[PDB]
């Protein structure tokens, strides 16, 4: 029940306001894991933009255990977006043989860890020699950064080319286009989820693309969210959708180039708030289009599209689509 | 960029 969703989420960010202060409420988002344990004190931080890791304490009673707790289970956190909550402060069991950090971090000797003694370890390395210390103007905080390898978001990316790839075969959908969407929609977090209800890598909305995509399969009703919190089922129902804008949706755009703006766009947006920027008739929208070059195209959406995030999505992706183009 | 509701 999303009512029901809609009342915890109310009553987290409050339980966190409460502790930390109203300035200090950071909460999980498409591109930061943010997991609170210890009744609200403790929080652990994974910024995928960024590549670092922020574990933050704010309990006036032993801060170093409280860090080391949250350091060792983030590290050797098993990759299991389906089971845990990151809108509760329940502390789920998710140790793991094969980390989801597991290459995308390494301790203080420049190894990976995936046990338990090196991890901790690594744990009195940051408190002896990189715990720092701030206030919230009333009680001090106690935090240890991490900073990711490098490479961090290929070594993510690597885990789903697999998927990427089956997807493009199936759909018909290029595997630059794919990556460059969900590198720009979630940076490659599982655990990704929006406050518009994005879910997963490729940050569907259930209710919206996720349905249609159910359409064009021949299901009714919705996808689930544990269906979009695996990946390979996020991926495939997000290509289906970019599959579904080019032939259906956008399919009056002639030129391939322009309809591609028009899709990145509008995968972002919906299909009509892309076509509207030129007419409120979907038809004359389309002429319209189709009487421009597509860096006109390009140009009209990412100045004069209503939504800020849409424009700089356009943008965005864009860009990155280059990147992964070559291969 | 990161709730929910
Ligand atoms: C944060 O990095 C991004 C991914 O989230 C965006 C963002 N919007 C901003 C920063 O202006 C904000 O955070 C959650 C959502 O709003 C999200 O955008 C949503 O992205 C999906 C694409 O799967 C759209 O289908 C959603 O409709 C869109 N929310 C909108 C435009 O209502």
């Amino acid at each position: 029940d999303t009512n029901g969703f809609d009342i915890l989420m109310g009553q987290f960010a409050h339980n966190i306001e409460n502790i930390w202060g109203f300035k200090e409420v950071v909460i999980a988002g498409p591109k930061d894991y943010v997991k609170y344990t210890d009744q609200y004190q403790t929080r652990s931080h994974i910024n995928f933009d960024d590549g670092t890791i922020t574990i933050e304490t704010i309990a006036g009673t032993e801060p170093a255990a409280h860090l080391r707790r949250a350091i060792i289970k983030t590290l050797l956190m098993g990759d299991d977006p389906s089971s845990v909550d990151l809108y509760s402060d329940v502390d789920d069991i998710t140790i793991s043989k094969e980390p989801f950090l597991y290459g995308q971090v390494v301790d203080n000797t420049g190894q990976p860890i995936r046990w338990e003694g090196r991890a901790s370890n690594f744990a009195d390395y940051l408190l002896k020699n990189r715990l720092k210390s701030r206030s919230n103007g009333l009680r001090i905080i106690y935090s240890v950064t991490i900073n990711m390898v490098p490479n961090h978001l290929d070594k993510r990316a690597h885990k789903y080319l697999g998927m990427v790839r089956q997807a493009s075969r199936k759909y018909g959908v290029d595997e630059s286009l794919i990556l460059a969407i969900m590198q720009t929609q979630s940076s490659f977090n599982p655990y990704a989820v929006s406050r518009s209800d994005a879910l997963g890598l490729m940050q569907v909305v259930q209710h919206t693309a996720g349905k249609d995509v159910f359409r064009s399969q021949g299901k009714s009703g919705t996808p689930s969210r544990s269906f979009l919190f695996d990946p390979a089922s996020n991926i495939d129902t997000g290509t289906a959708y970019l599959a579904m804008l080019n032939n259906v949706y956008l399919g009056g755009i002639d030129n391939p180039t322009s309809r591609r703006y028009a899709v990145i766009t509008a995968y972002n947006g919906g299909a009509g708030s892309v076509l509207r920027v030129f007419s409120n008739d979907k038809i004359q929208a389309a002429n319209i289009i189709n009487t421009m070059t597509p860096g006109d195209v390009y140009q009209t959406l990412t100045t004069r599209h209503p939504s800020a995030e849409s424009r700089r999505y356009l943008y965005k992706v864009n860009t990155a689509q280059k990147s992964y183009r070559r291969r | 960029a990161x709730k929910x509701x």
